[PDB]
């Protein structure tokens, strides 16, 4: 069934998550679960994504695959228009959602797998080209950048907008629900996660009434609704479109410093774009770049040292945009 | 009329693409589309704002230009 | 708190460092009851407190005003 | 003294004002009343300026010269900050200001008074230092700065005109104590349009015993200049243009009015690559456009009825590595 052209002008780059021994370079690993899209609709409809999976990966192998029915079998496929093709997507992430919280629906090592499923999440980045006009739907704290060739440099701006208690806006939303803005943005994480938006986790959509912070709420504080973006003018752009996954972003971050690190992740796979034959090899690159970067700084440590034990899954999606590969 | 928030949204349909800040943002924070340009403008203060840019937040600009529009302060919860 | 800029004067001395490059006329500012902030090229109304950036050339002080706080009173005569 | 060293990077045109005959072959004329300054202080500091007289040129003669005593011999020269520059230019168009009013302290007798208490000038002045540009603004004389970009040239007014159509000039007379509506709808007081003079006594002093200003707690046509902070001339590729009111305003009446800021300087280009000094450029774009106006008169059609005559045409421009050849 899920299986339709995937695209080819389109690599990913991917590394599970790992965590270092005091010992030094010894590493570990757990569970991955981290997923990614690249098809294209029979019809010349191209659908990207990044979903960043937590607890679990029984939910990354969803959202995936259903989120796909709901947009590539015609849905989707067609001269629609911005606000048309906005609504869609609302209507499929949420879909998805309905389905998935129906799907989990199912010796004592029976209460081992319920607070499991129960508390099993994802989020994610979707990416939808259309005649030269790009979609952004977001939720969560995975980011999507477009990078555009400037003669004066190279342009990077980030599409979406993360999802934390950091989020003006977000916390804004949660405080017009009844909660306290201060005290939210002060413990900064809300069940584990520090997210604001997720998919699934039955636990804080059905039962947030029964934690602490989240007690006094007339709705759902943590929402499943995507943010879309606009579509972009495409047409005499030349460049390319990055989807990364929190781990990513998140590790480049902790080594080398807050900030800064949407270029130096585009400055990066700028040069290995110049030093490769496929994009796959581009996007694995850069990963493994970055990955490196992690370890060494924990090996050499110093005064950063104090922030790599470890990492989560990496993922990195690029999708060129007429830039010279050779 | 605008008070609604759905309402607010509908006033979006023919938002300039190109823009920054997502829609849904722009209601949520009060906004409506009045249909010049990328100016908006809070059902409460009346307050205007154009002008927007990448990375900029819905909420933020608006708490900068009018520091009153009772809406950003919580004035405003039907319940 | 909030007296000293009621006087033209004052709110025009607000601007010596304001950033070079910027299109609109300091004096010009001050006339339309803004005072510049510190950050970047942001003004503010000494009656309605709101605030106004992002300059461009061809922008007139007393109309920008009017288009964000269109009941900035100074805007509107209620000082005399 | 009136005598130091001139600038070498800026070229003048000029043309006098003219009237025309219905009988074609006509072209009359009148006492010019339109001055202009391109000064090189010794300690390298530019002072460039063009100012347009009405009812006579006792003032425009003046001004020139009493404003460079008050900005090249020092005041200015140095490593200031910019509000201090800006603080300079002020303190400058006063003294001028003053010292003039006190000038004018000294039957043909009743023909003369009458133009000395109404002679005036309107002025645009420019001031370099360190690659920062500095534009002082009083009357409706337009500056234009003109980089050079990868997709096209680029045009930016620097001043804006002092009239009764500007929503801050209104606003600052309606303070004063008198009617927008009014005032905006008339469009002229005393003859003229500007909001913003130097010199004339009449209405600086008088204003009260008129009709229009009746009503007013302050002087509603003032001299004040209107400074514009310093700007960014380093990495820059272009000219600078400081026109007379009567260019592009008689540019204006024959082709329409806005896009006239464009197509000058689009004529400033061309003209540019086919000359040898600037002065040449200048004076070309000055008969040009004294050309594009009899020519409408003369092939008179629709607006026809807009090109009686012209006044004095004045155009300074200070080339910033822009192509001579
Ligand atoms: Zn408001
Ligand atoms: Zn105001």
């Amino acid at each position: 069934t899920d299986d339709l052209p995937l695209c080819h002008l389109s690599g990913v780059g991917s590394a599970s998550n790992r965590s270092y021994s005091a010992d030094g370079k010894g590493t570990e690993s757990h569970p991955p679960e981290d997923s990614w899209l690249k098809f294209r609709s029979e019809n010349n409809c191209f659908l990207y994504g990044v979903f960043n999976g937590y607890d679990g990966n029984r939910v990354t192998n969803f959202v995936a695959q259903r989120l796909s029915a709901e947009l590539l079998l015609g849905q989707l496929n067609a001269e629609h228009a911005e606000a048309d093709v906005r609504r869609v997507l609302l209507q499929a992430f949420d879909v998805v959602e309905r389905s998935f919280l129906e799907s989990i629906d199912d010796q004592l090592e029976r209460l081992k797998t319920l607070e499991r499923e129960i508390s099993g999440g994802a989020m994610a980045v979707v990416a939808v080209l259309l005649n030269n006009k790009l979609y952004v739907a977001n939720v969560g704290t995975n980011r999507a950048l477009l990078c555009k060739s400037t003669v004066d440099g190279l342009q990077v701006t980030q599409l979406n907008v993360d999802h934390t208690t950091e989020n003006e806006d977000e916390l804004f939303r949660l405080s017009q629900l009844g909660l306290d803005a201060g005290k939210i943005k002060q413990v900064g994480i809300i069940c584990g996660q520090e997210s604001t938006r997720r998919i699934g986790d039955y636990k804080v959509k059905y039962g947030y009434t029964d934690i602490d912070l989240l007690s006094a709420a007339k709705s759902k504080p943590i929402i499943a609704e995507p943010e879309i973006h606009g579509a972009q003018p495409l047409d005499g752009v030349t460049g390319f479109l990055v989807l990364m996954s929190e781990g990513l972003y998140k590790a480049l971050e902790a080594a080398h410093g807050p900030g800064q690190a949407n270029q130096e992740i585009a400055a990066m796979i700028d040069t290995e774009f110049a030093k490769q034959t496929s994009l796959d090899a581009v996007a694995q690159a850069v990963v493994d770049r970055v990955k490196r970067i992690h370890s060494d700084t924990f090996a050499s440590g110093g005064e950063r040292a104090r922030f790599c034990p470890r990492h989560e899954d990496m993922t990195l999606l690029v999708r060129n945009f007429g830039y010279p590969l050779g | 009329e605008f008070v609604e928030e759905f309402n607010r949204l509908k006033t979006f349909a023919n938002f300039p693409s190109g823009s920054p800040v997502s829609a849904s943002t722009l209601a949520r924070a009060g906004f409506l589309y009045t249909g010049e340009g990328d100016t908006v403008r809070c059902f409460s203060c009346h307050a205007a704002v154009d002008r927007w840019q990448y990375g900029d937040s819905a909420v933020g600009r608006h708490r900068k230009v009018s520091p009153n529009c009772r809406f950003i302060n919580g004035f405003y919860l039907e319940n």
